[PDB]
């Protein structure tokens, strides 16, 4: 349950054609969205913003309104080896790869945060590989200074 | 005769350079392809034209 | 005791003229097969691969299929002095020399992993020498970065 506060304070929906295409989140002072997720943000306070882009990191960011910084989630750059909490289950971080039981992550479903044992967001999940019983996440995650993208080959871009 | 001989020596010496550089590439990069967790240092990957 | 749970799906058997010749193991994202182990894998998903073999390390490796990474074994570069696990008996490690009770090694049988006390593949056995009662293995160990084939004098490729 412990992350259900940070989940609800961070997550925003991205929806189109009558269905949720994916999600956005308030991370630090950034609104995060995957660039492949098509649609509009549920909140006018975010939908009116103008965003940076990257086709390489597959990421969009904008500076969030000053009031929304009260709700925005605390982040971390650390990735100890082990497992991490997520909306559908516990993400394992085996050997530096985020991985999940197959069938947990759904089509769409991307842009969700992944949380550490302290509720800090550590990664954003894109699609994921059809890695047998243990689907592997395509993930965006940051160091002290730089964003990075991890992309297991055979990813299907859910 | 002389031109065909010399141009065959030219092609053979070019092929020997190609085979020696290909052998150097194979000798250098193969350990990083065998080792399970390894990845080439990116500078060496640019130098040796690594396939990633 | 427990490592056979992992060995049963890291290993695939290599078969020639209708009989076993040795093994291949899924280690990380790569399948490890000795080059002296002639024949083909009993699984078409591995037999279809192209292997970047080397005569220096007596080893052939290929990037394993998208799905098979589900079941591939965790590796480590950690080689602490101590006790290690293997199919026919317990390995002892001594200053770099893996060693085994003589007669536990058998013809073929190359390509089994050795597991550490955490269930991680430390290296792949290739054979061993007649070091009296305590045969010493010619297992191909690996460092953080590089395979480092080990071979004692008097090896036979059992």
């Amino acid at each position: 349950r412990m992350c259900m506060k940070i989940e609800n304070d961070c997550i925003f929906e991205v929806k189109l054609d009558g269905k949720v295409t994916g999600y956005a989140c308030l991370v630090g002072d950034k609104v995060m969205k995957p660039a492949h997720v098509k649609g509009t943000i549920d909140n006018p306070d975010l939908a009116k913003l103008t965003y940076k882009k990257s086709s390489k990191y597959d990421l969009e960011c904008a500076q969030i309104p000053v009031h929304m910084k009260s709700d925005a989630s605390k982040y971390t750059h650390e990735k100890p080896e082990g497992h991490y909490n997520w909306h559908h289950g516990a993400v394992q971080y085996s050997g530096g790869r985020f991985t999940i039981p197959t069938g947990a992550g759904k089509p769409g479903d991307s842009g969700r945060p992944i949380f550490d044992n302290k509720g800090r967001v550590v990664a954003i999940v894109l699609g994921g590989a059809n890695e047998g019983a243990r689907t592997a996440l395509s993930v965006v995650t940051w160091t002290k200074d730089m964003v990075t993208r991890v992309t297991p080959e055979g990813t299907e871009e859910w | 005769a002389a031109v065909s001989g010399a141009s065959l020596m030219a092609l053979l010496t070019l092929a020997a350079t190609c085979c020696m550089l290909a052998t150097a590439r194979r000798k250098c990069l193969t350990p990083y392809a065998l080792t399970p967790g390894a990845v080439v240092p990116l500078t060496l990957g640019l130098l040796c034209c690594a396939p990633r």
